[PDB]
């Protein structure tokens, strides 16, 4: 069955493979190759993790195709907020760069709150100016106050509903009768489905745990909250707001143990067309106390910086470069592009012979990889028309002369149209 | 100047342009929307009290009354209502340079312009008037 | 039928080997990226792959565009095909990248089974008894019976004004609507009530059918943006702004991804990734290309089509950067590229022929081989553009089919971009 | 006496001016020359009366006053009614409320109309103060010349009553009028696509008349509506009509709308695109690259090109002589041929305007026929722009 | 969680009691020259006294100069307030930028509000005392006092409040056994909720029933409220009451921002000056630190060189890392610092000079503290050998994973082999550079 | 015009008083009044299409210090059609027509 999620171009990745030590494998974990990218993976991997410190980036340099988005897709499967973005996705027309950057980090960490309240819950036997709560081992007879009376009428409540009721008279109506839904046989109303009859004691207190992102300030936004967190929500986010209202509530959580913040996360992938102000913020965006751990991806050498006519290395500021610590892969070769080939056959459920794995190997050595990785796919569907029942030289080469790579697709341009 | 409304004068058939065959629009479940009346609490105890298949409560018509009333009641999940509400001067000025007086007086006094010509609301008129729209309006 | 520019386009015209024929389907040579297309449209049939791009690079007037209709018709209604164009993305009340996630989303596909029944009824027959419980009466062409509801029903009806004579429909789980009069409105001979009215319907009193409704990933983001009205949260006006600035992915795409999968694993719904087919890629920004690039990398990604006309010159919004197809290396590589070859005379003159045969223009053998020779001459399409005056004059004229003169007559008459600079140096 | 459709430039024309066999004629229609360009305009005009085939464009090129305006609205005219004709500049697409893109898809929309045909009872009848004020069934003394009809009716029609009682359809709506009550109106509306905008939201015909509406919802409403009003045909409900989409000064154009008109007329509800531009070899807008016309090639390919020729003194006076047709003056051969002269020598507009000086002043003097002095004292009055370009030498406050 | 962030060592300018400068400068070391330009702003800053002063902390990458401003901060104390701002901050797409500077102005400035409310509450016990008719007219029933019987947990004090009270009482649930909120000069009357004491385990109801008053009867509540001028501005910008303002469509866009001169000034100044001279507030002008300074554009410099003319401007620190470069928004238009001449004019500059390789040990020791990393000898030396070469900001950065790396290895301290092979694993841009 | 001297109730049959004479005008509900408009003693002036309250009746003897200020008796006729000529622009009726503001919908207001 066909589901969301299905193979992809960074699904053969089931984690960044390492060992206890952080000494990086062959090939274990779908992931091959840049050895010292990998260990430097970790590293920043169990960094995150130990949360001990803030405020530190990660920039993953290298040429196309080495593996970079690999790598961190990889340290986010095995890495627990995780927000992968875009230099394109902060760039919104309602929100400034500054607002989205800043609305992307907060929702980069995780907060973790624990609320215990008194419950009330079981079957209604009747009502009336007192209510005649029913459960499974016992039954409790309470009387009713005017704000009660209120929500009795308010809401329907009748016998046989599984009513429950917290302090603060928020009364509620999950669900309806138990037994009497028999002489309901053909309607039965939308909102009134039916549940089994709680047990145990009547008056018990639950204690869950919520989990939300430090993004809560939408929440605490405007005056209707469910709304904004659906949508793109406000964006203004006043910054007092922010930092006066949200930070200290956080603190006092923390200090209370009300709640406990779990830093994540912020995977900003090419980050070099961001623009010269979102750099900036960023210079001090970092030096902040609940600020997460920042990994960037660039395939940039001394480009020019959007917004200037200056240029630097990756296509970044100076002022930043001196706050990341760099992590370049190295192209793969020979034994890691077979292997890695291989792995992608595997996954792909699609099976090739020797030669047409060297042939594969060949051209992914002479072109990129990726179109070797889709000259895979290409050639199972053509054995699976031809009803082969494995994929032999003769498909790769086939597909090699139908799809075009481009290296030969610029060199066949001589047409100039 | 009070000028007259202008009639719209269109087709019938245009506001019966975007309705679906009835026996076509399926029963679309996927509003999570549904986190402004149910908590994750109460959703997982709705999981953990969900009736089983027996239900020991014309035969076969019965039974399949009974097999499909089991089946929606399976439905269950929730976004978030309970996290929402576990988390939480009007002084007075002149509106203007002068020294002290009371607004009203201040927006009561300076009112010299009124609106040149308003119309009334402009209003379609297709002669025949499908059910289901003046049902919605009203 | 309204012909079009890419109506004679009803196929990709593979043979069951898997080749492509000279000339069938409306398609007329170009076998290399015929083949390319038809194994793109198996690649999309299999709907284990994701997020794997196309393109179908080539000069002007190749029918890059024809062959992704090609592939849209071999693909079938039954999987989304959404036609897009680079300029669409340049939306004003919300983001390029927002513009373009949401047509990846609308790319995706997915069917909804479903069995639903009615409980049509009576209203004549309306009887409470303790608003705990009603009765409510059935009485149809067919058959006559009753039902028992639950009282939320009957609250939900006598919302609805409902009167004595009336036809309702009742379905099992929500929902009800009145329909107003079975024979006995008119009757009375009381005058209208701005409403049509409808006799007593046929069938048994309860029915029960196979639903299947076809529903992409962007129209239940859509539904989830929006409180879904109700309570006074229902305030609806103009100038509503339905398509809203962005939707967050990990907490609102997210979950529609889960309630899908969901639903596909109770066996309730079943996905049909589509096909996105984006027209004028140069036109994309740069900034388009970088997030372009990462998103078709997602494991949700459907299979995008490309189709760039102009070949190497300066891409969007660096007015420095220059790469082949006005697309960066960055999203260039990755995405394979089909080339679209240009067209022989004689397959010129086989295009205007289907042309004429789809159009319903009658060409003679001289004036299809003039048509051909003036296409030839600047491009197929000021050919295809003159076939249909060329006609028309030949009626005017009293004239069935088309003749040397008359293709002649309009050729000098109008003129084409290559005459139309020739002259214009003046 | 005075109306809003004042007499204007392009006024004089009332049609195209061609015979049966689309043969164009010397003087006629308000059109005297542009025999070519005239015979082509009636070829697309027919065609597009055809409707047979969808997504042709057309572009009408010339010298800046050689009629490429005027051949439009001659053939705007000649389609008459009931067909829609989206008249617009390139400077209308750059909205801001909508995308420039979405604003040319709208004016799409604008271009494509659609007959629907309602077949309703409306009854007859007069106020005779009926449904008194405070001051059940009650009575309605429904009456006719021909025949009377004198009946209650129920509680929800009494109060609905009411100087012609015209009851239809809805709940009730207002010498007596003559003929049997019950008479069958078979009315036809007529509307460009309007469902998209007319079913957009609850109470969205306020935003067909306002424009407020932001950009529609793509692949949402466009869609579902172009399926359903394609159902509607060939089931008898209604029949699309095609229209004509005309942009004046199409060179505002920028390459995005291009690239989407590139597209845009490859749809099966796609109108006939005329444009029509002055300018030749010129750089399209948003980009370096010169092109003729200052659109792409890749565009001027899918459409054709309409050359409008210059035009000759005979051509020239003959013109003058239906402007003057046109408005209230009149002058002697001598003034026409000065004139004729001035226009050929300067521009046709502007011996349009100073004809029309010429008439205020001899209007002025009390003089009943212009003559060649008061043309001239026009002339020397008012200038002309190369006239005065050639006195720029003064450096009146140059850049 | 202590969340150790980027560079928090810094507890102030450490100054001695003579305004020099020291080493162990409460975490930061060296820059004698610009920590002591500091601590003549800060004890400007708490004068009080001028106002619209700007300083800039110009000097090369690396000095610091985000490090003593914070530090500076800490010195000036919760206190005072201080907001931070970047130059990015600056460009909004809803407000213009000037009124963004505006509200970041105020939001500098500071303002505490006292109020006293003398409250009376306690458990009722309702009587009236009959007395004699209004003695200038009539005979009749009158009721001249009103004695209210508040019961507090200390004890006992019936209250002969005014008569005229007496509808309030009526108006609300005041029936006794309940808990009242008296005010002294206004009178009116708020019941809290009926006493625990009766809140019998079977009665279902909530927010009914509230604990007794702890303490005497009379109770001088004195609460200070500390809110910045923005705060107020904002306050008094948008609307509250009725007015249909539950509409969710048109009114939901609450990002109306836009704030007019009229209103920031003139009326808001007025009433903080009321409540000044009367005794109900005191005014407390903060700092507004601005790095990135140089990020602005021309039309930002050209608003803040009349702003910072203003009586009420609050004291801004800029902090611009680059050197002479483009001003934004101009053609080609170099000045110092990315600022233009007119403004380096208004703001005194403090240089900060390098980092001498012994300060950078010294950075690299004290941060390794911090963090809680005991550091060998050599490995310390080798840590200032690469800061000396590179950014002294990497070598830091290699403490939190040569630590791990320490850790996971079975060693406790970082020897030098963690730090080297570190340095091959991570590295630097300038080493970077080799493309 | 003139002062109410009814104002009973939809339709609300009101009573105008003038120095003329006296009409019960059959007025639509659409008119009907939200604010005090008292039902007696209050001058008001109507035209169709909204109302205005001129001022309370001459009522100044009744008492002697009342908040409400006194204007005479309208002396000319209840019912009074007066000719108009206004001068208007085109874009008045077009910004107008574009955005209304009159009617009495509920939507109307929302909008
Ligand atoms: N070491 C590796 N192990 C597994 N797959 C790899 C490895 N290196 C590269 N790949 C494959 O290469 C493809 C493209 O590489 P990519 O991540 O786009 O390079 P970059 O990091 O420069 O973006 C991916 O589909 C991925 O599956
Ligand atoms: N293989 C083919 N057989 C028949 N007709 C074709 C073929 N390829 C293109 N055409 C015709 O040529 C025209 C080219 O249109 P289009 O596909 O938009 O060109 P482009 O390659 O620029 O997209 C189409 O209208 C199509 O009808
Ligand atoms: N053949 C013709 N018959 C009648 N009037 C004409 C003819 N050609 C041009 N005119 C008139 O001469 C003027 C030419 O202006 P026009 O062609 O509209 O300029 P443009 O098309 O460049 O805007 C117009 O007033 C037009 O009505
Ligand atoms: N004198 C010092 N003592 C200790 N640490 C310092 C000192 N100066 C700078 N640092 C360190 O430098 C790092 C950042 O300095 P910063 O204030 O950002 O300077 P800049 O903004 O010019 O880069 C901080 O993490 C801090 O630990």
């Amino acid at each position: 069955v066909t589901r969301i999620e299905r193979i992809g171009a960074h699904s053969h990745i089931r984690g960044l493979g390492l060992d206890d030590a952080l000494e990086p494998r062959q090939a274990s974990q779908g992931m091959v190759g840049q050895l010292a990218a990998r260990r430097a993976a970790g590293v920043v991997l169990e960094m995150i993790r130990e949360g001990k410190i803030a405020g530190r980036a990660v920039l993953i340099a290298g040429q196309p195709g080495t593996g970079k988005t690999a790598i961190a897709m990889g340290m986010a499967q095995a890495l627990t907020p995780f927000t992968a973005i875009a230099g394109s996705e902060i760039f919104s027309l309602e929100m400034s760069k500054t607002e989205a950057l800043t609305q992307a980090f907060r929702r980069s960490i995780g907060v973790r709150i624990k609320e215990e309240t008194e419950i009330i819950e079981g079957e209604v036997v009747e009502i009336q100016g007192k209510l005649t709560l029913k459960t499974t081992e016992m039954e409790t007879i309470y009387d009713l106050g005017t704000k009660m009376i209120e929500s009795l009428t308010k809401d329907k409540v009748q016998a046989g509903d599984v009513i429950t009721i917290d302090k603060a008279t928020g009364k509620i109506s999950k669900l309806g009768r138990s037994f009497t839904r028999a002489r309901d046989y053909d309607a039965m109303g939308s909102q009134t489905k039916f549940v089994q009859c709680p047990d145990g004691e009547l008056q018990k207190r639950k204690e869950v745990v919520h989990t939300v992102s430090l993004h809560e300030i939408d929440v605490i936004n405007s005056r209707t909250q469910g709304f904004l967190a659906l949508f793109s929500g406000d964006t203004g986010e006043i910054k007092s707001e922010v930092r006066e209202q949200i930070n200290a509530k956080v603190a006092e959580w923390r200090e209370e143990g009300k709640a406990e913040i779990i830093p994540g996360v912020l995977f900003i992938d090419e980050v070099h067309m961001l623009d010269i102000e979102s750099f900036s913020f960023l210079n001090r965006a970092l030096e902040s106390d609940m600020a997460p751990v920042l990994i960037m991806a660039t395939n940039r050498g001394i480009t020019r910086i959007r917004g200037t006519s200056y240029q630097s290395p990756h296509g970044i500021p100076i002022d930043l470069l001196d706050r990341l610590l760099i992590v370049s892969t190295t192209p793969y070769s020979e034994k890691d592009t077979k292997q890695i080939l291989r792995i992608r056959c595997e996954e792909e459920d699609v099976e090739m012979s020797e030669d047409a794995y060297t042939v594969l190997t060949r051209i992914g050595l002479e072109t990129s990889l990726r179109y070797a990785i889709q000259l895979i796919t290409a050639a199972s569907l053509v054995c699976r028309k031809r009803k082969g029942t494995e994929v032999q030289v003769d498909d790769i080469k086939r597909v090699y002369s139908l799809f075009l790579d481009e290296s030969r697709s610029t060199q066949y341009m001589k047409e100039y149209q | 100047y009070v000028a007259g409304p202008l009639e719209y004068p269109s087709a019938s058939l245009i506001l019966k342009a975007l309705e679906r065959d009835f026996w076509k629009e399926a029963d679309l479940s996927m509003f999570d929307l549904i986190g402004l009346e149910n908590k994750i609490t109460r959703h997982e105890a709705e999981l953990l009290s969900k009736k089983k298949i027996p239900r020991k409560l014309q035969a076969p018509v019965y039974g399949r009354d009974l097999l499909r009333i089991c089946a929606l009641p399976s439905h269950g999940r929730v976004q978030w209502r309970g996290s929402l509400d576990g988390r939480r001067l009007m002084l007075t000025l002149c509106r203007c340079g002068e020294s002290l007086q009371d607004v009203i007086d201040r927006v009561a006094f300076v009112i010299p312009p009124v609106v040149a010509a308003p119309p009334s609301l402009r209003v379609p008129r297709p002669p025949p008037l499908y059910s289901h729209r003046m049902r919605i309006l009203r | 039928q309204r012909i079009a520019s890419h109506s004679h386009v009803k196929g990709l015209g593979l043979d069951e080997s898997g080749l492509a024929k000279q000339a069938a389907s409306g398609l007329v040579g170009q076998e290399n990226a015929r083949e390319a297309c038809g194994v793109i449209v198996e690649l999309i049939k299999s709907k284990k792959m994701a997020g794997r791009a196309v393109l179908l690079a080539g000069p002007p007037g190749t029918g890059k565009t024809a062959l992704a209709l090609a592939i849209a018709q071999e693909l079938g209604s039954k999987v989304p095909f959404c036609p897009m164009v680079g300029s669409e993305v340049y939306s004003t009340e919300i983001k390029k990248t927002e513009v373009l996630m949401e047509n990846f989303r609308r790319a995706i596909g997915l069917r909804i089974k479903e069995t639903k029944e009615v409980y049509e009824g009576e209203v004549t027959e309306l009887t409470p008894c303790e608003i705990s419980h009603v009765i409510i009466g059935l009485k149809t062409a067919k058959g006559t019976k009753q039902l028992k509801l639950d009282p939320s029903i009957f609250e939900s009806l006598q919302k609805e004004r409902v009167e004595a004579g009336d036809v309702i429909y009742i379905e099992a789980n929500s929902g009800a609507v009145k329909r107003q009069g079975r024979c006995d409105t008119y009757a009375t001979e009381f005058d209208l009530e701005a409403e049509e009215y409808v006799p007593l319907p046929k069938g048994d009193v309860h029915k029960k059918k196979e639903i299947i409704q076809d529903v992409t990933l962007h129209d239940l983001d859509v539904a989830n943006a929006r409180p879904q009205g109700g309570q006074d949260i229902l305030s609806m006006m103009g100038q509503l702004m339905k398509p809203k600035k962005t939707e967050i992915t990990d907490k609102l795409r997210g979950e529609i991804n889960k309630v899908v999968n969901k639903y596909i694993d109770q066996g309730i719904a079943e996905l049909v990734p589509g096909v996105l087919f984006v027209d004028e890629v140069h036109m994309l920004d740069i900034e388009c290309f970088t997030y372009l690039h990462r998103a078709l990398e997602s494991s949700i990604a459907p299979i995008v089509i490309f189709a760039s006309n102009r070949g190497n010159c300066v891409i969007r919004g660096t007015e420095d950067i220059t790469s082949p197809h006005g697309i960066p290396l960055d999203l260039l590589d990755r995405v394979m590229i089909i080339r679209t070859m240009l067209y022989t005379p004689q397959e010129m003159k086989q295009i205007i022929k289907i042309r004429a045969q789809t159009e319903g223009i009658n060409i003679s053998e001289e004036a299809l081989n003039h048509l051909g020779e003036i296409g030839t001459k600047t491009t197929l399409r000021y050919s295809v553009q003159l076939l249909t005056p060329a006609n028309l004059l030949a009626k005017i004229n009293g004239k069935d089919s088309i003749e040397k003169e008359h293709v002649e007559e309009i050729s000098e008459l109008f003129y084409d971009a290559k005459s139309s600079a020739k002259i214009l140096a003046d």
